């Protein structure tokens, strides 16, 4: 059991209180400091697993030494003295220059700091590959790939004597939460005369028991099986988007399509969703085109009408149907029309919030 | 949970669900970056240039190592209480 | 002809339904694929293009073959085999991590997807120049350059026998919408009081006959002779902010200016446009000083009144008067002040709900 | 259609226009990408090297050709209708 | 002194103005460009001063020669002659690609552009180092690093005579601005009920006299006795943050944590400031539990109830007292609830202003 | 300024402060890139990599040369007025 001195260090947030723990749970033993300078001082490999029996396995890198092995050990006898010297001051450079990038200033916090393996690819020789192969990982499924790639490492020790950084990491595996469902969404535009409109919702959108929630997909990979996210990928969404998802179609915000067209169509159940107002639709079965309602925004297209249609050209078979014929869009409350565009954004909140105080002044002159 | 009904009516669909796996860490193993390397076999030929490259280094070593030193020197075992 | 199995694919983007069918108009014979394998196999090129009479040129690449060629080849009888084999499975392992890369999980749907050639550049061997000028394209012009590397494949086989990937690219020329207009807006700080402020504008918009529209610059360049964009840069702007761009000042925005200053001064029409509370103006033509009128906001300086003016150090000529002479700050009706830094405008519209849903009870109770 | 006028009274100018080009893609041309490089003249020096960068490419490879035959075995001539 | 032709050039920004009329100060003179195109010519090096007496030292950096030198040069009478060339050619390409992407049609404005010391990294060989060191950075502490590598460029002439690119540097140093202070803010969670929430508040802020301002940390670094940016950070914040920040706590808005938990716990001035409804708390000196009253939403942890607490299963010891015992939350005012995510913000947004056109025209119709 | 007291009911506390410098340039250096190497030590094997090579450096040079022009040709000494 260790304890921190909350006095003497004052201030510090829980990862540092956390990570400094952690940091003396896992730095090696003063001695076995000892050991492993001994060891890295007699080694010449690239990689190298150094097994010290009783104490754990510790993975060596040398960062040049592929280069000096391979490119200058051979050359000894051809070339010059300077000019051995010259090639390998190029790679020190190159190398003191991804060393810098990477421990250097821009490294806020290094007691809290979690390196991705792959970040570390520079300083490891340029490539991971071998690191990961004496680790266990043999590259033969997607998902132990992605999680070869999901490792961490924390700097545990810098040696000044003898110029060598001990990094602890910790190896990933899946956490299903069997109650989130990830679903991924998408919009066709639909028409209100010749304005052509689509409802701006999320991508993704995550729903959990009473939920719907946010969804950053930034870490994710949507494997056949299940969504692998390195990092949590839930975070809040306001209770009005969430009304918008839950069916009030006067929560959802809509825009107009950018550049000419939107997506005008798409197939969904077995059955075409389709903007018949933007694209020429057409019956293959029959040769009838098939025209949009005006007073209607979109085609439920199916088979009970149109076993095989036609839609901007591309030639579809659909089956029964799973959507109903298409509503007046006058029996649908369209929502807000907005703009995500940030200056769009805060020129509209400045106009609200002064109609808002200019409205604030009269409801109290005239009550 | 979400209104498919009502969302098709303003053109949008799902198209795909998956269950959610996050990724957690455990165990641990040390990886170790040996940043001086072996340079017998090439005999003193890059001695000046190995010397400079030590000097650079010292620079980004030492702040790390005594950021490392401000903390575990804060912890302590328990019965220092 | 072709049908797609609706019913039997349930569900797809038109994205995905479009490049679905051009796979099928684009992909190799399957014959086609065994004359290329056989091909393949026989050659030891960085590049080379296959011409079999009949069908169309195959331009093949091989990612290692020149470093094989050029350093390996030529050691093989002063290295040893093992060295040989080191050398290049580094090279192999380096190779793979791109394919992993570019073609592995982070690659969402294979089908739709869009390469541009300098996402291939690594799978290439490490520069594209070479495949370009293989297609025809010379350098000698920036356009053809741009063009070049506007360049993007789609992928129509991959073979697991044979370990080859054929993409399919399509050849980008100039599209000219000669309705769109676009404009690049700047702007000058003005004080009131020793407050600097300026207006909140785009930096780029288009005008497209009634429209004005916002532009995303990312994919464009802007050539002497128009502005070539890669992808679609035009997108929807909402009312109120067209409104400003249509001469209701009252509807731009504006923000105090970062840091210590903004841009103060400005040649436009050949006239100065300036902020001479916040410099330093002066006629250099007669040595006299310029003032800002404290209850005007800029000064417009043209040659009428001085031919040469000094402005924050800098002499400028300028022309004849193309803008009036500054008006009184009570003429102009000014916009809100606003942020765009997203805390501040997330925290202003909290703010601003709860007032409105305060004034939205007590007008019920005084109604 | 923009003010210019009302603009430079409140410190904006426009410093230039110009028209507006979109690159359109036409025609088509076949690429590939030979992943198996010709090592004959290394005579069985790389043999181990090369059979493990092929078993780690097939790991990749393998779903990207699935995904491709899952959308080509959907797509039929018009007459099976 | 000099004049700029404003009648004659018609447009310009301050920015191109300042930078035109130093590109006149600090051109080479025409003949000095003659004895640099000889001295260039006569040269071997791949970075070399170019010294002549009266006229100041010109760095010259040849970005293919220590390739040539080190690895062409002594293979000269090993390799064949089409060997070399094509070696060199594989060079000579990937060194066109990086000149025409930092040089190409991307740069927008090469008159006022400003090309940072790394962004030259490739063009100067791939490593900027040997270049620091000619010009006097000698790397041994992290300030001067700071400051070699905030050095920009600017292009003053570009000879297609002999093909060479003329630049312009300027050294940073250090100008403190005694008046602003920086402060990093970080934030713990706090329970209502099950809810989880915490304040919005930004990363980092500047209190600067009467004001208090946002604060962009991307080109800063903190080093222990400052701060040192190589850019401007302080930018405006709305008065409605800078009222939260001066305790207004109804003004600072709160959201709900992301994920499964947020920061649950933080040590600030020796004490431990913890949401004990989220965490286990305890007391390791007595072994008593710590609970947080329901009506509280944090527990502020001192030595003077327990000197040395547990939390979450780290032991800390804390000091005396620097923060009250909670307060019912009933004596707290709470701001809004909001989100950041940009849709929320737009979709709300929206709702707000038709909420807020329905409320215009009713106390109209009382009124 | 700030009210640490208000913040810290609601769960903000400061957990440092600095003093804000800022960088400055001063003074000038002139760096060339010579974009044409030595290659007199190759004895003409790269003569067509090497005229290539220039005439794809045209293609960029000329335009920012040209840019060049057009601002100093707009700068006169003072008494051109
Ligand atoms: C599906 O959408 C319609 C709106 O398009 C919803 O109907 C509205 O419901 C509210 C009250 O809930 C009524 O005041 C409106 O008059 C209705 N509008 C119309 C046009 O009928 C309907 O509630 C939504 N369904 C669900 C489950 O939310
Ligand atoms: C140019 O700007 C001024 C505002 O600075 C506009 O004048 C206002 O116009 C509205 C009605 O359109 C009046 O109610 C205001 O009283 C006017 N304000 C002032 C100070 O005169 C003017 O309309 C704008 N010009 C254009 C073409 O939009
Ligand atoms: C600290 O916070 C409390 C709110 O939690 C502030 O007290 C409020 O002050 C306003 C007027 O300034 C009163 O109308 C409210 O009734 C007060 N609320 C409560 C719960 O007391 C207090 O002013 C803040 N302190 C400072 C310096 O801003
Ligand atoms: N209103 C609520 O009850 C609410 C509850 C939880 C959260 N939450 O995210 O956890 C957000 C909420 N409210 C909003 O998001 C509206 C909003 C959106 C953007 C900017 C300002 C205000
Ligand atoms: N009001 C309209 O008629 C409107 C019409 C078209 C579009 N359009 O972008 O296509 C946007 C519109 N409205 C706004 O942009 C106001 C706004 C801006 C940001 C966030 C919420 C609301
Ligand atoms: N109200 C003011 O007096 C104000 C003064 C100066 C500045 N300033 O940034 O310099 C901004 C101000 N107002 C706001 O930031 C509210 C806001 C925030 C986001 C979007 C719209 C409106
Ligand atoms: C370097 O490598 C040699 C051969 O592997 C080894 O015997 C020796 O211990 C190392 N030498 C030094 C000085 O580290
Ligand atoms: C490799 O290259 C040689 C020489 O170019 C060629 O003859 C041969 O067909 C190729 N060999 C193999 C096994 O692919
Ligand atoms: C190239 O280098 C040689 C040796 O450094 C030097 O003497 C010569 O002036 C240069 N030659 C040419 C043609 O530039």
């Amino acid at each position: 059991g260790v304890v921190l001195a909350g006095a003497a260090l004052g201030v510090a947030t829980a990862a540092q209180i956390t990570a400094g723990i952690a940091l003396h749970q896992s730095m090696l033993n003063s001695q076995a400091i000892d050991n492993l300078r001994a060891s890295l001082e007699t080694t010449n490999q690239a990689i190298e697993a150094i097994r010290q029996a009783g104490q754990e396995m510790i993975l060596a890198v040398q960062g040049v030494q592929d280069y000096i092995n391979n490119e200058l050990i051979p050359s000894m006898n051809q070339l010059s003295c300077d000019l051995i010297g010259q090639k390998l001051g190029l790679k020190l450079l190159r190398y003191y220059t991804e060393i810098l990038s990477l421990f250097g200033p821009s490294l806020r916090d290094p007691i809290s700091a979690e390196i991705s393996i792959q970040a570390l690819s520079y300083a490891l020789g340029g490539d991971i590959n071998k690191v990961l192969e004496k680790l266990g990982y043999s590259g033969g499924d997607l998902l132990g790939i992605l999680e070869s790639r999901g490792i961490k490492a924390r700097i545990t020790h810098v040696d000044t004597e003898s110029y060598f950084i001990v990094l602890s990491i910790a190896y990933p595996t899946l956490s299903e939460i069997k109650g989130v469902i990830v679903h991924r969404l998408e919009g066709v535009s639909y028409n209100i005369g010749s304005q052509e409109w689509y409802t701006t919702v999320p991508k993704y959108v995550a729903t959990q028991g009473y939920l719907i929630s946010n969804f950053d997909e930034s870490s994710c990979t949507f494997m056949p099986e299940g969504t692998v996210c390195s990092q949590n990928a839930l975070y809040p969404m306001s209770p009005l988007l969430q009304e918008c998802l839950r069916g009030s179609t006067k929560s959802c915000a809509r825009t107009l399509v950018s550049g000419s067209f939107g997506n005008r169509f798409i197939l969904s159940q077995g059955n075409l969703i389709a903007n018949c107002a933007s694209i020429l639709c057409k019956c293959y079965t029959t040769g009838t085109i098939i025209n949009q309602d005006p007073d209607k925004i979109l085609t439920y297209i199916a088979a009970d009408h149109c076993p095989v249609v036609e839609v901007n050209g591309v030639t579809i078979q659909v089956g029964s149907r799973r959507y109903p014929d298409a509503v007046y869009l006058h029996r649908i409350d369209l929502g807000p029309p907005i703009s995500l565009e940030r200056l769009d954004v805060g020129t509209n909140l400045g106009n609200a919030i002064a109609k808002l105080e200019d409205a604030k002044e009269l409801l109290e002159s005239s009550d | 949970q979400i209104h498919w009904g009502n969302l098709s009516k303003i053109g949008v669909v799902g198209i795909g669900s998956a269950s959610y796996k996050v990724m957690t860490r455990s165990s641990h193993q040390s990886l170790v970056i040996k940043l001086m390397p072996n340079i017998t076999l090439l005999n003193n030929c890059t001695r000046v240039e190995i010397a400079e490259y030590r000097r650079l280094l010292r620079t980004v070593l030492e702040p790390i190592r005594d950021a490392l030193n401000a903390m575990t020197q804060n912890i302590r075992p328990v019965q220092s209480v």
